[PDB]
């Protein structure tokens, strides 16, 4: 078989297999950015209430669905890769999980351009200077060229401190966990 | 949901328009391979049960045609097949060579010689999956198929075009019944009568190679290979070969049937063909039924056994007797495959281990044995003596419980016990020593007229022998008269009376 | 479903043990008698 | 080639390859293990993944661990240097004595001999055991089975055979312990060292051992039989000589195959067995054969789960054996040892034209008298012995004498019985049983015949019983 080039992050499931096929197809011929843009476009194109209502009805024949999607793709001047992907999803009847495929490819492309999602949780909000030093130190965690994608949620359930997720790495300087630790060890 | 062809390799091919340089009509690429089952992508123009050929020189049969893929069963080890291989159509359903060029040759399930005696003649070929005859071509079973065994020929007659069934336990004598039947046909094949010659086929499913080699040596010793084919599908063979071997044998025999000759096919053992089919079906993810057997396992054996027919003179008159062998486990004739094949066939020779060790070898248990053809498959002389023998044995089987007590019972029961014991000691037979029909009828006639009520039971096995040698040497005219004539004429009856009395007059 | 010889002692119920004992007692008695006769013959054949 | 673990479920590891896949049955080596873990490929799942069974514990495996592809099936060291050693499935030594230094490595997977290689000659193998020699005589080059449940004498009988046949056997010998207690493996190692078949000093060892005991994961138990079989095959072909091959039990091969089938995606068959039971057993039992180039005498112990001889595993194994000796618990309860069932044992050579008419007639007379005894036992359960025809009591007495006379003391069962082992030549067994049937001993008591060798020993034991009466 053709030795497909594996994606950076392995997505699994039906969407995973379709997205890995698309990523392998695009990586050769080097059309990853354009194909991602076209995927974002079809993200809205199919979402149109008329098109969505006409594609979620399993009593319109697959022939009609494929013909309509071919017409839309021609009317949008897409890459042959994206047009063939939409045709393939339509033939296999996998349109109901098309947004899953776009989301999978988005996740797969983000890692391709070197991004490590991050999460910070605190009892209350932060002052922008402190967030700046957080940016600096977290970038210290990352490797060379690995952009960061910070997300700062606010969880009052914890009693203070901070919680940081960087990929699968996790550091919990939160008051609640330390209270729990002392209460347990002291209880013993 | 999910399909097996939705793997990312196929989708990758199809996204960048690389699916147009590949011929998906007569070739396919293996998606999966495991436990002897390959799942192939493509082969869109492949017929059910067609034979495909893998790139590595192996063959396979395409059984499951699903929307996404084709389920091929490999004819050998799946060591040589790897995911991504190339599978090409052969174009033709599986067929085997046929003709008199197979006689005396050991072949495997596909007609390839395995005895190292050179290529196989093979002028004609025949498809293994051919529909059996219909209602009209056949005619009632009338001719006898001389087994050469006193019990089988006397109380469980087998005609030509009949499907008997040698059902029994392990190590009871089933293969011995089959081999004695095969060996007894030399007296007809050697002769010149062209409507009595029987050609034999021995299908050996799932037996180890040493057993088949010893069996072939046994047949060669008895000079009974020149008219025998042996089709080996031994244990090391892949499941599809064990599954096909009965059908290859049946087609090699249907050749003889279609051309006016007569054939005998001995599917030994069918309960192993059922197991091989069960394997193939379970690995193809087909829905299991009772005991994990697929639903169409009755179909598998019925479409095989219903090819044993007796064509009429407007088609040639040939015939194909079938003697399927089945091994019941404890005594369970109510299990699945024993039940199916008991309901398919026309009778049964039921063998025992209680009788085997009580000294009654062959261990044919009459009363449980039956032949729904019956007297129609017997000669007139054999009918005459066997009617009385069967009646007396039936009388003896319902008072055999008293056999231990015996004494302190009325005279009628004593006589029944005595006659029954003499008759049972008469039905005892050696091994690989079949007997012509005249010999059998002479012996049973001596037995059933009371001429052994004086001899002690321990001496009946010696009487039988000495008397038989006597008649075979001194009196050939009477035996020839009975044989050719087919019946016991009044003068022949008187001659038998005088011979039996004169020999018994002094025996000591 | 049938029945076969030597099944009473295959079940091993009450009849099986009863039969085993009915056999063992009798043959112990006969063994004792035969041993007595063997001793008598031994003594009578010394000379 | 280099691949990468992508799943670990029990003993089944799924390995993904970016380059070309490895063929089925190939051995792969996991990189990053202190010991040697070898996986064996069993399926191609598509998408470049291959499923495999691990020949060792899969603890501490990490999704992503690199894997090397050896390119060939598991290759074990073979030759005269393996004699006196012990081995794993993968051939590395487990006797703590150093590397096995051979020049030949043999792959454990091979095709069975073709039909044009089968030997068709049979001659009795006299083992020195009365019941075996009389009713189910063995044969040189033939495959022997020892069926029976747990606790009936399979291991004791096989040890006894090694004591007799192997000790006085010129050719080599192989013992593959498949899924059996490790205590027994050590006991055999030390007993062999004591006897002298395994010599730790010189190079005169006559036995090669392979052990896959029941602490191993199913992958290793399913393949140690093939490892022992490969050693035996090499000694058969290249050495061109007689070989013995003892296996204990060959039911653990089937069972170990059944413990992974469900995880490989196969629907089960009749009773929680893999769908490929008969094929998997045939592709192994078909390499244990006496071709025209050599000769393997194979003795196999076959566990029968819950004494059920109709279970699929023993039921299927029955068809691959020339001789069988069905040890029975109902006879071991009576104290008759070995508990070989005289009516449920058979041999191929048991014909008048191979053994002789005297041997055959004696055997058939014994079997007939025992069957008649079984028939009578039903009546004795109602009447009683006192009410039998004076001829029947004769049958019962002969049957009990014959039942006891088949018992024999082994040289390896000294510890249990405390008696001394006896080897009975074939002519003496035939004479003993012919005399017992002919009535030349219908005065000696039954117990005189219990656990003795030739018949004269029974006479002497009866004399002693009478003197201290």
């Amino acid at each position: 078989f053709a030795k497909l080039v594996r994606p950076p992050v392995q997505i699994y499931g039906i969407e995973g297999r379709y997205a890995t096929a698309l990523y392998s197809a695009a990586s050769k011929q080097n059309k990853l950015e354009q194909v991602e843009k076209e995927l974002l476009r079809v993200g809205q194109i199919l979402k149109e209430p008329k098109m969505a209502a006409s594609l979620l009805n399993p009593y319109v024949k697959r022939s009609v669905k494929v013909k309509s999607l071919s017409d839309m793709t021609a009317k949008e001047k897409f890459s042959p890769l994206t047009s063939n992907l939409i045709n393939l999803l339509a033939e296999n009847g996998r349109l109901t999980n098309t947004p899953a495929v776009i989301s999978a490819f988005s996740t797969m492309m983000s890692v391709h351009r070197g991004e490590v999602p991050c999460t910070v949780t605190t009892a209350s909000a932060l002052d922008e200077a402190t967030l700046t030093e957080l940016k600096t130190v977290l970038k210290s965690f990352l490797s060379k060229g690995q952009v960061l994608k910070l997300e700062v949620k606010i969880d009052p359930s914890i009693m203070g401190g901070m919680i940081v997720r960087i990929g699968e790495k996790y550091v919990d300087m939160s008051a609640k966990t330390k209270i729990q630790k002392l209460s347990r060890a002291m209880r013993e | 949901k999910t399909g097996t062809a939705e793997v990312s390799s196929i989708l990758e091919e199809r996204i960048l328009g690389a699916d147009t340089s590949v011929d998906l009509e007569e070739t396919g690429r293996v998606l999966s391979i495991g436990d002897g089952i390959a799942r192939v992508h493509g082969l869109r123009n492949v017929q059910a049960e067609e034979m495909v050929e893998f790139s590595s020189g192996l063959k396979g049969m395409s059984l499951n045609l699903e929307p996404d893929n084709v389920g091929v069963v490999v004819f050998g080890n799946d060591k040589l097949i790897k995911e991504g291989d190339i599978v090409k159509r052969t174009g033709a359903i599986v067929d085997v060579p046929v003709g008199e060029e197979l006689l005396g040759r050991v072949v495997d399930a596909l007609g390839n010689a395995i005895d190292g005696k050179g290529p196989i003649g093979s002028k004609a070929r025949r498809r293994v999956g051919l529909k059996a005859p219909g209602i009209i071509p056949r005619i009632s079973v009338r001719e006898p198929m001389q087994t050469g065994i006193k019990a089988v020929d006397s109380l469980v007659p087998i005609g030509r075009g009949q499907r008997e069934l040698i059902i029994g336990d392990r190590q009871t004598g089933k293969t011995s019944i089959a081999i004695d039947t095969i060996i007894n046909q030399k007296r007809f094949n050697d002769g010149t009568d062209e409507k009595k010659k029987l050609y034999c086929i021995y299908v050996a499913i799932g037996q180890k190679r040493s057993t088949v080699a010893q069996l072939v040596k046994r047949l060669t010793d008895a000079d009974a290979m020149k008219y025998t084919i042996v089709v080996s599908a031994t244990a090391s063979d892949a499941a599809p070969l064990q599954y096909l071997a009965p059908y290859s044998g049946c087609s090699m025999g249907e050749y003889f049937r279609d051309n006016g000759k007569h054939a005998l096919i001995i599917y030994d053992d069918l309960s192993k063909q059922a197991v091989a089919y069960r394997q193939m079906s379970l690995l193809l993810r087909r829905p299991p039924g009772r005991e994990a057997y697929p639903g169409d396992v009755f179909y598998l054996h019925s479409r095989l056994l219903e090819r044993a027919a007796k064509m009429n003179d407007a088609f040639g008159g040939g015939s194909l007797t079938a003697l399927p062998v089945i091994e019941t486990q404890a005594g369970d004739v109510s299990a699945y495959i024993p039940t199916n094949v008991i309901s398919i066939t026309d009778g049964q020779i039921f063998l025992e281990t209680e009788l085997f060790y009580k000294g009654i070898r062959p261990a044919i248990n009459v009363g449980l044995s039956v032949s729904r053809v019956g007297s129609a498959a017997q000669t007139r002389a054999m009918k005459q003596v066997a009617g009385t023998m069967k009646l007396e044995l039936a009388q003896y089987r319902e008072v055999a419980a008293f056999a231990q007590f015996g004494s302190d019972l009325d005279a009628a029961t004593q006589q029944l016990l005595s006659r029954g014991v003499r008759l049972t000691e008469l039905l005892k037979q050696g091994q690989y020593s079949p007997m012509a029909i005249e010999e059998q009828v002479a012996v049973i006639y001596a037995g059933v007229r009371g001429y052994l009520d004086k001899l002690e039971p321990s001496k009946i096995t010696k009487f039988e022998n000495a008397f038989l040698s006597h008649v075979i040497s001194q009196h050939q005219a009477l035996l020839g008269k009975i044989r050719t004539d087919g019946k016991i004429s009044e003068e022949s009856d008187a001659k038998l009376k005088e011979i039996v009395t004169n020999f018994l007059a002094g025996f000591e | 479903v049938r029945s076969s010889a030597g099944a009473v002692r295959d079940a091993g119920g009450a009849f099986g043990k009863r039969e085993q004992a009915e056999e063992e007692r009798y043959f112990r008695a006969r063994a004792k008698e035969q041993l007595a006769a063997l001793k008598k013959h031994h003594e009578n054949e010394i000379s | 080639t280099t691949g990468r673990i992508v799943a670990v479920i029990g003993a089944v590891v799924d390995v993904q390859f970016d380059e070309g896949l490895p063929p089925i049955l190939n051995a792969l080596e996991v990189q990053g293990r202190e010991t040697r873990l070898v996986l064996e490929v069993a399926q191609h799942l598509g998408e470049s993944t291959v499923r495999t069974i691990a020949m060792d514990g899969t603890e501490g495996l990490v999704r992503g661990q690199k894997v090397l592809d050896s390119g060939a099936p598991i290759r074990i060291p073979v030759g005269p240097e393996t004699l006196g050693r012990i081995m794993n499935v993968i051939g590395e030594p487990i006797d703590e004595r150093g590397p096995i230094k051979t020049k030949q490595f043999a792959a454990i997977h091979a095709e069975a001999p073709e039909f044009v290689e089968m030997s068709v000659e049979q001659e009795i193998l006299v083992t020195g055991i009365k019941v075996v020699d009389l009713l189910a005589p063995y044969a040189k080059g033939g495959k022997i089975g020892l069926f029976g449940g747990a606790g009936v004498g399979k291991t004791v009988l096989i040890m006894e055979l090694i004591n007799n046949v192997a000790k006085a056997h010129g050719g080599y010998s192989v013992f593959a312990g498949v899924g059996e207690r490790t205590r027994e493996g050590n006991d055999l190692y030390h007993e062999m060292i004591e006897s002298g078949v395994i010599n730790l000093k010189d190079a005169t060892s006559k036995v090669a051992l392979v052990y896959g005991q029941m602490n191993e994961p199913p992958g290793a138990r399913a393949r140690v039989a093939l490892t022992g079989l490969t050693v035996a095959e090499y000694f058969r072909d290249q050495e061109g000589q007689d070989v013995l091959l003892f296996i204990d039990n060959i039911f653990r091969f089937t069972q170990a195959g059944s413990e992974v089938s469900a995880l490989l995606g196969r629907i089960p068959s009749a009773v929680g067995y893999q769908p490929t039971l008969a094929t998997d057993m045939g592709t192994m039992q078909e390499r244990i054969t006496t071709t025209k180039k050599g000769s393997i005498t194979s003795v196999q112990a076959i566990y029968v789960p819950a004494d059920d001889l109709t279970d699929p595993a023993p039921a299927t194994t029955f068809a691959h054996l020339d001789a069988t000796t069905v040890l029975s618990r109902a006879i071991a309860e009576l104290g008759i040892y070995p508990a070989v069932d005289p009516l449920d044992s058979t041999s191929r050579i048991m014909d008048p034209n191979i053994v002789g008419s005297e041997h055959y007639d004696v055997a058939r007379g014994v079997q007939k008298i025992l069957q008649d005894y079984k028939s009578l036992q039903d009546i004795i359960a109602i009447l009683g012995m006192d009410e039998l025809s004076e001829e029947d009591k004769l049958t019962v007495s002969r049957a009990r004498k014959i039942q006891r006379f088949l018992s024999q003391p082994f040289q390896v069962a000294e510890v249990f019985t405390g008696h001394l082992g006896k080897l009975v030549p074939l002519k003496e067994t035939i004479k003993g049983f012919q005399q017992i049937l002919a009535g030349e001993y219908d005065h000696l008591p039954e117990q005189a015949f219990y656990m003795v060798g030739p018949i004269e020993e029974a006479v002497a034991k009866a004399d002693k019983l009478a003197e201290e009466h």
